[PDB]
């Protein structure tokens, strides 16, 4: 009954911009952490951006720091990351979590901390 | 439909008291320890994280350190008690509690401290 739905996903020119979005669906998700996450082909799956259940307080890998910005609306459920100067290090699918039981053991940084995942949107960037 | 609800969405405490700040959760028996976990944070604080019967106090904030308790036999109640000693100005902001019980919710309580 959970759904999440990522879209937005594309080929980028380095140094280019996209803006990925996902829509949450079953239960409003207004007091959850929210996360963007990313795998590549044959590597550990990584965060890559969080935000507050406050609406106020937002976290980035250092590698993507002033590149990414993510953001949400609690009137439709949904969660963004503006993605700017995009690098070959993004080529990856992009999965939005949703706050998961064991967030406060696990930490925002890692995928044990959330329960609900996207089905993922493709980024490439030209490389 | 597993809801947790709160009695006060609003606390306004004195500068130096204790104060405790409660969440609901049915409760008709014997706790599951091993599904329960309650876990309180203000102003993304990790103030207590109870999980296998225990708080991990490993992963909780430097502001809750011998500060902060969820009082166990309120558990037991179905009531998520949390009590802070000494209330500061620091301890005013927005607060949040989850109860995992079969099922999962999430509530916010503002929590408004006066003057010293």
């Amino acid at each position: 009954e959970v759904q999440l739905v990522e879209s937005g996903g594309g080929l980028v020119q380095a140094g280019g911009s996209l803006r990925l979005s996902c829509a949450a669906s079953g239960r409003t998700f207004s007091n959850y952490h929210m996360a963007w996450f990313r795998q590549a082909p044959g590597k550990e799956r990584e965060f890559v951006a969080g935000i507050s259940w406050t609406g106020r307080g937002t976290y980035y890998t250092d590698s993507v720091k002033g590149r990414f910005t993510i953001s949400r609306d609690n009137a439709k459920n949904t969660v963004y990351l503006q993605m700017n100067s995009l690098k070959p290090e993004d080529t990856a699918v992009y999965y939005c979590a949703a706050e998961g039981t064991l967030y406060g053991s696990g930490g925002r940084t890692h995928q044990s901390a959330y329960d609900y995942w996207g089905q993922g949107t493709q980024v490439t960037v030209s490389s | 439909a597993f809801t947790v609800t709160v009695p006060k969405d609003l606390y306004v405490v004195e500068y130096g008291s204790n104060m405790t700040i409660e969440c609901k959760f049915p409760v008709e028996k014997e706790l599951d320890l091993a599904a329960l976990i309650v876990y309180w944070e203000m102003e993304d604080k990790n103030i207590i994280q109870f999980v296998h019967g225990e708080e991990d106090l490993k992963v909780q904030h430097s502001s809750y350190r011998q500060r902060a308790r969820l009082l166990k036999d309120q558990l037991s109640l179905g009531n998520a008690a949390l009590q802070i000693t000494d209330v500061k100005l620091q301890d005013a902001g927005v607060y949040r509690c989850m109860i995992s019980y079969g099922g999962a919710d999430y509530k916010r309580i503002t929590v408004k401290v006066n003057a010293p």
